[PDB]
């Protein structure tokens, strides 16, 4: 009789399979332990892995019912640890804390559909960035998206994700809004990164999520884009000078914005 | 091993000393080795369908007796390919040929096996750690769009014994080995899979999301879905014109699957010139459709027994796109075409036809080629839902209703956008007929809609009542006259004449309406309809009073509105974005409100 | 009113799931039981054939019912290396039975090169001279196949009769 | 809530009931299991060869 | 109906002539 | 019982399409039942479709597809196909072949039924009478069903005749002023209705009643032709010897159909009458006629089934042998459809031959009767004063008319605009009936006696 | 190249309507030339039909009369049909077998062609954009032919299609912002058919450019299969591999058609619709689909097919699977031969599929789609006037109607309408179009842009 459209021995594979996979994904997510909680909830699958057997003694064990055969339960139960580990590796720099790991499960867990979740639908968001960012060539879309993404990863690592945090929301919209907005809209983009860093509450956003060189980089493609149509040396200069900024500020935008003004009138 | 030819009659070949041979296995006829499917046993000859030119096959001629069906290189190159019926890369044998003509049993590698793939295998792998049929344990950096997920092939299981390291490997490398039962099997990038067996999967799922093509009316009246399957006339105008190549340059899919089964000569030129010049905006970039589309093209004149696996490869190509996790639109240019092959090799095969001459078992084909759809859990450990989303076209003997596979669809095929002759001839495109056509996806969509669009279903629904009004009021019309029409009644057919001119029809060619977002479809059919109901209102209002109103006088006072209403379909997305698209349709909606309250 | 009539709805909808679930459950159980008891009738068919003369007798009725379910004019019995002696004793016994019943005459060899699985409960398989029709007389295949058709007799019995049923016919 | 908590005991006297039809059902088997087995094995074991019906000589 | 019945006539005698 | 061993023979001749020609049988059994076993192992079933000399011609159930000969075994069971049958089969979802699909365990048999069943004695078969309510207005004050009648519902592609029969299913009970069942069969049903059936029958809490037999489009059309039998032989057992009321829903006949002129074909049988078979009324009679009451039993078989009728053409041969077996029909229809009525049932050519025998007092109402024939009468006005005002204009109209198109939309809009779950006792749609008669005054319903306005007309 | 000594077999088994089926045959192969000696003497040709081990079923193309069992010796040349080529086929007439018929000698072949041609890889296969402007108004301005495109003439008994095919061979050319050479292939023409074609194109002075294949009425009914192969191989060799922009012509398809089912029928294979093959679609798509361009080229092969359909039937099965396969088709129309306009083309049945990459600016000009489109749209609402017209009276029409009406009458009076020696040029065409298309207001001209509306409707 087939179970769920597929014949007995080829369900009976996707259980071990499952199995498997779940104790990888644990393996990866919690190789030293910490998350008991979680390892007590899936100590039921993460035995046969634990303990060494085999393929087929595992296969065997499914086909008597000693392992845990329901293969709907099992990908259900898969299907949590894999967001959580998306999750987790989606901010693998900025690794989160035990608690709110669990919080996190417990809220996974307790859904009814994790599939079509909106924590689903936030981290394909995320992981869409991430994977844009992964090979990406330096532009100044490609550096504000990935000084986006840095600390849209640090909000994320700080309030979860089944937490509609505004601020995690915005940056959501602005990132995927800069992701889709063409190359060639320059002026776009430098709008939107620059209506980002005015409108984050702190005033340097950027002051640890990101390394000094690509803040330094990220200062440097700022004062390039304000130095055409400079009606002074004098103002390049002052431009220069401002380029000292270790990293970008909410007054040194403002900084540039008075040297704009400047220029609007000399010109 | 091999047998020998006793007959040929037209592809039908007869060979004799097969055996052991299995039905619908592979055989190779000749000494140039044409590809053959033996598709009846008689002792110890075997009837086989010969997949290319049978002239010149003599008596006694070699059989070689392969012993797999017919079956497709599933694996990395297939994006940007353009195959023959068979698999056949018709781009690599020009390349090997340095000739137009494809040679006769030709035998070139379907996946390349020459060119470098950036392979990087799954990290939490590892030596001894089980895996499945489905399981990616490695992902081949195809090109910029598709990352192609290297399945393990189903019905295959065990232990890792070795999996290779990042690297850049051939099609023909060993990159994954893995024991099970003590025999190891060895795995490269390309897994061959037959085309008339299910891919399977761990659970078809319901399908609950729209496949938002570019029209309006499709998008809007007669909705369809991923995983979905719907029926589409192959009427000039339509279909090929605008249809398939807005499918292919923007909608939810991610892998487009065309197969052309039985398309004429210059048309299929046409695609596969067409196609690999189309661009989409991905990720702020535009890049090229055939990053992500592959062509299984047939022509009228190439083998039947090819034209009728034609449709199989594609959607096998499909499955394995979905079971990597993606949502693959598949099109096929005519399953008529398929039917009339199908029929064909029936009488070669001296079979008793069902009616009008087509085999008995056509319908069980048409529902195993298209239950083939719909959004499945994929197979495989890492957690993904794929999705298949066939589109058929049917082009019945001067437009009959009552053709057999026309009929056989129908009683699949949950979306069908029947064609409107009349339509056709005024030059009204789309020539959806909206009376006939339907779409049962409608229920399922309800979540989707009560969620994203919750005023849509009421705009839907107002609007086919609408269109049914004045489909019923027309014949009174040019019956008897216009004259005894109620100020209702007018309503209702002006309204119908412009839903019908400027919300149901729509220009493909045009920069504005080449793909009509759903935000832009479901605000047009809101302002109509609120005109609708705001107008009736009056009416009806006025109605046994003084200061009576009337659709003229209606028209009269705002033909501006009408216009502007008319004009809505002149919205351009590109430059246009959706906020200032909202914004003036929420304007006209605020100056129908004052103009209707002056009237008031 | 929306929200609480969505909310009992979906109330109905788990609670319908959780009553199909409990009654699959239960027939999972029944058939868990019938299982049961047909692995025991295994294991004591298994036993039984440890009772040499007992399983003499069996092991005649059953290569002679392989003969006249095949009748063919030569037949290669296939039999357990541990019972060999039993088969050839049934096998002596079956060709003058045989012959009288069918009037036929007939040759059965016993297969010396190709046993069945050690671990088979017992019986026979009866070839035809080219082995291309086969009867299988094991006792694994005559527990199966008279047990399932006496499931009604034994779902009585274990479970006794339906007190809805008024007619048998 | 508090009527999602109702159901939930109801939800537990289903399971209730499913338990005490499972013991009912593995009580009524034990109680003719040995009468069964033996018939049907006293019926395996009776052979009674025949050679088909429709076969003439 | 016609031509269908005379099919299966000659296929049948075809067959009787193979036996 | 049948005790001798079974034969397995390795002697195949040849393979044709759906057929395994196997030679040498011993005593080959028509329509006997075969498991062959492939070359690699996979296991498919099959029937013997032609018996000669020492052949059997065996219709695998599953393609012949990777069969060969020299290599293939099949066994032949040595009997035909019979179907275990229980109670329990009652909250269960079995394919076309009874193999759950549940994830539930194999039916343990009450008996062992053969599914093509034997004719109900005429002289033993009794007129149905009372009623059998499915909860929708417009077929319980206009169409209502007997207990033992075979009413079909005729819909086009398209129309909603699955959702319609699903809420049948749900909602169909007697009229109730545990001993009724459901059998569901669904034939040549897509994935997508399958899986709409399965889903909605166990999560509106009403498959306690209902057994499920679904024959999706791709599986084999020789299990959609055993389907309705299996179907109708679980009926037969919970209705003439359970003594439950059974309603078999027997869904897209026209399926069926195509799944007998298949088969007909795979026999080498020259097409019939609009390419079906000449035989497809026999068959479809042999479905229908499983059904109606009997002397001496208290169970009974309703059956309502479904056709597609293709082109919309009643003179289809599939409708049209239904209309010549069956006692009425339930038009679906495509205008009320698209103007959007749940359910676009359409009364004026629908028709219920035994509603006579299903209504009256102690069986639905005293007033039934009469409020049915009345809202007929004024319907039928109602649509042609439609047409006369689409001529004359809504002015030069008498009061009357006013009124008779003043029912006539609220007659579309309360009476057969139901929505999908909205289960009316007939009692609710015969005060929803009478809320619609009461537009008019008593003297212009003419069709109630003065007997029966005087006392249901008032308040 | 074949150096081993022919077989010859007086061992002739029988003869059947075309069919020689010969026994005793060494390892035959299929599609073979067989050449057979009457024992007259008189030498014929026949192709393979089918091979079974020692027998072949070969096909004269010449008949069968005459032949005897016993007697006939039919000798096997051990190759496929591999008909000689040569550039100085043009300028030559011959007979259906390629044989002269002109008094010149036999083709001293360029090279040996197998005539069931060399199949094109698709990929390398050049959409044709070029325009043909044919001169003729009815085809150029709303069915435009695309150079190498595939589009039949539609026609019936009695209509003038050869005339209409006589003008576009001597009118084709491109469009102005190479002289098209003749390939012509007549199966079952009358002798007055013949006559007038060859007189054509020797009175145009193309003959030297043109290149005859007659196969009269009296000829051979089985020659007329191998014909057109023969002229498209021709075609081919002068197209591919002479450089040279083809016109090919088929007069008759429907004779071709007749002798696909007579063979079919000898050979008691199970028929299609009407008779015909059940391959007819595969043979008549490997004759159509042989146009087009390639890569690498220069030539071309446009195709102009002639069918006579039955009955003035368009669902014929010869019509129908030529449609499906060529792309588009030009429609004669009896009533308009009748009415006594030429062309008789009714533009609402005929389209051209490639019309729509041909026309346009740069091509042609910006406006001619546009134009096509609201000539046809208004012919067919002029059509339905008519129609209606023709029933209620025109005393009952509007404005509008009456304005269709007179669009109708003035588009077959000076659209298509046209004399037969006039060549429009596309530009002429437009500008009738517009003329026409001033009828009616820029209001009612719904399928023209207002951005061309604007630029064209006020002159």
């Amino acid at each position: 009789i087939k179970m769920g459209g597929l014949t007995s021995e080829q369900y009976h594979s996707q259980v071990v399979g499952k199995i498997g996979y779940i104790a990888r994904c644990m393996q990866t997510i919690d190789p030293e332990n910490n998350l008991k909680k979680i390892r007590e909830d899936y100590q039921d699958v993460l035995i046969w892995a634990e303990k060494n057997y085999r393929f087929e003694e595992i296969l065997e064990a499914s086909k008597s019912g000693k392992c845990p055969n329901d293969l709907d339960a099992l990908s259900r139960r898969s299907l949590i640890l894999q967001e959580l580990l998306r999750l987790v590796s989606s901010i693998s720099p900025f690794k989160m804390k035990l608690d709110l790991i669990e919080s996190q499960y417990e809220k996974m867990k307790q859904h009814v559909n994790l599939w079509k979740s909106d924590y689903h639908v936030k981290l394909n968001q995320l992981n869409q960035l991430t994977d844009y960012l992964k090979n990406a060539a330096p532009t100044p879309k490609n550096n504000f998206l990935r000084a986006m993404t840095s600390v849209l990863q640090m909000q994320i690592a700080q309030y979860g994700i089944t937490e509609d945090n505004e601020g995690i929301n915005q940056l959501f919209k602005l990132g995927l809004h800069l992701l889709a907005m063409a190359n060639e809209k320059i002026d776009e983009q430098y709008h939107l990164f620059k209506g980002y860093v005015k409108d984050q509450p702190e005033e340097s956003p950027f002051e640890g999520i990101l390394p000094a060189e690509d803040q330094k980089i990220l200062v440097k493609t700022m004062i390039d884009y304000a130095m055409p149509k400079l009606s002074s040396k004098v103002l390049q200069d002052k431009l220069s000078a401002l380029s000292s900024s270790d990293v970008l500020t909410k007054t040194l935008l403002d900084s540039i914005d008075r040297i704009v003004k400047e220029n609007e009138k000399l010109n | 091993t091999f047998g020998y030819v006793h007959g040929v009659s037209g592809p039908v070949v007869t060979a004799c000393d097969m055996a052991g041979a299995a039905m619908y296995e592979l055989v190779r006829v000749g000494h140039s080795e044409l590809v053959g499917e033996i598709i009846r046993l008689e002792g110890d000859m075997a009837t086989i369908q010969v997949y290319e030119e049978t002239s010149g096959v003599s008596v006694g001629d070699p059989v070689l007796r392969t012993g797999k069906p017919l079956s497709v290189e599933l694996g990395p190159g297939i994006m940007g390919a353009i195959f023959d019926g068979i698999q056949r890369p018709l781009s690599d044998i020009s390349s090997q040929t340095q000739s137009i003509y494809i040679p006769r049993g030709v035998n070139v590698s379907a996946l390349s096996r020459d060119i470098k793939w950036e392979f990087i295998p799954s990290k939490n792998l590892r030596v001894g750690s089980h895996i499945t049929g489905g399981d990616i344990y490695g992902i081949v950096n195809e090109n910029s769009l598709i990352k192609h997920k290297i399945m393990l092939p189903p019905r295959s299981r065990g232990s890792v014994t070795y999996i290779a390291p990042p690297g850049n490997y051939d099609a023909s490398d060993v990159v994954l080995e893995l024991e099970f039962e003590g025999v190891k099997e060895k795995l490269s990038m390309v897994q061959v899979w037959p085309v008339r067996q299910v891919r399977p999967v761990t659970e078809k799922l319901p399908a609950n999301h729209p496949l938002l093509t570019g029209q309006r009316v499709l998008d809007a009246l007669f909705p369809c879905v991923q995983g979905g399957t719907t029926a589409i006339p192959g009427a000039f105008g339509c279909g090929k014109t605008v249809i398939s190549q807005s499918l292919s340059k923007y909608s939810n899919s991610d892998v487009i699957i065309y197969v052309g089964c039985g398309e004429r000569g210059n048309e299929m030129s046409e695609v596969l010139r067409d196609f690999p010049e189309l661009t989409m905006e991905v990720d702020g970039k535009v890049e090229s459709i055939m990053k992500r589309t592959a062509l299984v093209a047939n022509t009228s004149n190439m083998p039947v027994a090819a034209r009728e696996a034609s449709i199989y490869t594609g959607i096998t190509l499909s499955e394995y796109f979905r079971d990597m996790g993606y949502h693959v639109s598949m099109m096929a240019d005519s399953t008529s075409r398929w039917a009339e092959a199908l029929r064909e090799i029936s009488g070669r095969l001296a079979e008793m036809p069902a009616d009008s001459g087509y085999p008995a078992y056509l319908g069980a084909r048409l529902a195993s080629f298209y239950e083939r759809a719909g959004r499945v859990k994929c197979l495989g450990n890492p957690e993904r839902e794929g999705s298949v989303s066939i589109v058929g076209a049917v082009s019945p003997p001067g437009g009959d209703f009552s053709d057999p596979v026309t009929s056989a669809t129908l009683g699949i095929v949950q979306v069908f956008w029947g064609l409107d002759k009349k339509l056709a001839q005024r030059k009204h495109f789309p020539s959806v007929n909206w009376l006939i056509s339907y779409s049962k996806y409608m229920r399922a969509l309800d979540e989707y809609y009560d969620k994203h669009f919750t005023e849509f279903v009421p705009l839907r629904t107002k609007a086919k009542e609408i269109l049914q009004e004045e489909e019923d009021l027309a014949e009174i019309v040019q019956l008897v006259g216009k004259a005894s029409l109620a100020e209702t009644d007018k309503i209702t057919l002006e309204v119908a004449k412009l839903i019908k001119d400027d919300f149901l029809q729509q220009n493909g060619y045009t920069p504005y309406d080449r793909f009509c977002p759903f935000y832009k479809t479901v605000g047009m059919l809101s302002n109509m309809i609120s005109f609708y109901d705001m107008a009736r209102r009056a009416v009806e209002t006025t109605a046994q009073s003084d200061n009576k109103i009337t659709w003229s006088i209606i028209r009269e006072h705002m033909g501006e509105i009408l216009y502007k209403l008319s004009s809505m379909k002149f919205k351009d997305p590109v430059k246009d974005g959706e906020a200032k698209i909202k914004a003036d349709y929420a304007q006209l909606l605020e100056d129908m409100q004052n103009a209707f309250r002056s009237l008031e | 009113e929306k929200k609480e009539k969505q909310i009992e709805q979906q109330k109905k909808i788990q609670m319908s799931n959780l009553m199909n679930q409990a009654r699959l459950k239960v027939l999972r159980a029944r058939d868990d039981l019938i299982t049961d008891l047909l692995n025991e009738a295994k294991q004591r068919l298994s036993k039984v054939v440890k009772d040499t003369t007992r399983y003499q007798v069996l092991l005649d009725g059953l290569v002679l019912q392989g003969l006249y379910q095949l009748l063919e004019p030569r037949m290669i019995v296939r039999c357990r290396k541990q019972d060999f002696p039993l088969v050839k004793a049934a096998v002596q016994k079956a060709i003058p039975m045989y012959k009288i019943a069918t009037k036929k005459d007939v040759d059965v060899q016993i297969d010396l090169e190709a046993y069945l699985p050690e671990d088979i409960a017992g019986g026979v398989e009866i070839y035809n001279g080219d082995r291309k029709i086969k009867v299988s007389n094991t006792l694994e295949s005559r527990l199966d196949l008279i047990a399932q058709q006496m499931m009604p007799e034994v779902r009585g019995a274990l479970f006794g009769a339906n007190a809805n049923r008024k007619f048998l016919d | 809530q508090a009527a999602m908590g109702s159901q939930g005991n109801l939800s537990a006297e289903v399971e209730q009931a499913t338990r005490r039809q499972v013991q009912g059902m593995q009580s009524s088997q034990q109680r003719n299991r040995e009468r069964v087995l033996t018939q049907l094995l006293g019926m395996v074991c009776d052979v009674r060869p025949q050679v088909h019906p429709n076969y003439r000589i | 109906f016609y031509r269908l019945k005379k099919i299966q006539e000659k296929k049948k005698i075809i067959k009787e002539k193979s036996e | 019982y049948l005790s001798q061993p079974r034969l397995t023979y390795k002697t195949v001749s040849g393979v044709n399409g759906p057929l395994v020609i196997l030679d040498h049988v011993k005593f080959p059994r028509y329509a006997e039942i075969v498991h062959l076993t492939l070359p690699d192992g996979t296991k498919r079933s099959g029937q013997v479709l032609e018996v000669s000399g020492s052949k059997a011609v065996v219709q695998v159930f599953e393609g012949t597809s990777g069969i060969d000969a020299k290599k293939t075994s099949c066994e032949f069971t040595g009997d035909i196909l019979r179907t275990p049958v229980s109670e329990d089969m009652l909250g269960r979802v079995f394919n076309g072949s009874g193999k759950p699909i549940d994830r539930g365990p194999v039916v343990l048999a009450e008996d062992f039924l053969d599914i093509m069943g034997q004719p109900i004695n005429p002289q033993c078969r009794i007129y149905p009478e009372e009623m059998i309510q499915t909860g929708i207005s417009a077929i319980d004050g206009m169409n209502s069903i007997a207990r033992g009648q075979k009413i079909p519902i005729f819909s086009a592609a398209g129309l909603p005749h699955n959702e319609i029969a699903a809420q049948i299913c749900r909602q169909a009970g007697l009229v109730k002023k545990e001993n009724f069942a459901i059998v569901f069969a669904a034939m040549g049903v897509n994935m997508e209705t399958a899986r709409f059936f399965k889903s909605d029958f166990e999560e509106n809490g009403s498959m306690d009643n209902v057994c499920l037999f679904l024959n999706l489009a791709n599986d084999p059309t020789i299990e959609r032709i055993i389907t309705p039998r299996l179907a109708l032989t679980t009926a037969e057992f919970l209705a003439y010897q359970c003594e439950k009321h059974v309603l078999v829903i027997l869904t897209d006949m026209s399926s069926y159909a195509e799944a007998l002129r298949e088969v007909s074909a795979a026999r080498e049988e020259v097409p019939g009458r609009r390419g079906f078979p000449g035989y497809m009324y026999t068959d479809l009679a042999t479905i229908y006629e499983r059904a109606g009451r009997v002397e001496g039993r208290n169970g009974s078989i309703t059956q309502i089934p479904i056709l597609t009728m293709p082109n919309d053409d009643i003179t289809h041969p599939i409708p049209d042998l239904t209309g010549y077996i069956t006692e009425g029909q339930i038009y679906v229809d495509r205008q009320l459809h698209n103007r959007q009525i749940y359910p676009p049932i359409n009364v004026l050519p629908s028709l219920s031959r035994l509603m006579k025998s299903a209504i009256g007092e102690g069986m639905t109402r005293k007033d039934h009767a009469d409020v049915s024939n009345q809202l007929y009468a004024c319907y039928a006005i109602g649509k042609d004063v439609q047409a006369m005002k689409a001529v004359v204009g809504e002015e030069a109209l008498t009061s009357d008319d006013l009124l008779y198109l003043e029912f006539l939309q609220k007659f579309e809009k309360n009476f057969i605009t139901q929505g999908p779950y909205e289960n009316r006792t007939v009692y609710e749609t015969l005060d929803i009936g009478w809320q619609l008669l009461r537009i008019f005054p008593k003297e212009m319903l003419k069709r109630i006696p003065q007997s029966t306005l005087s006392e249901f007309y008032p308040r």
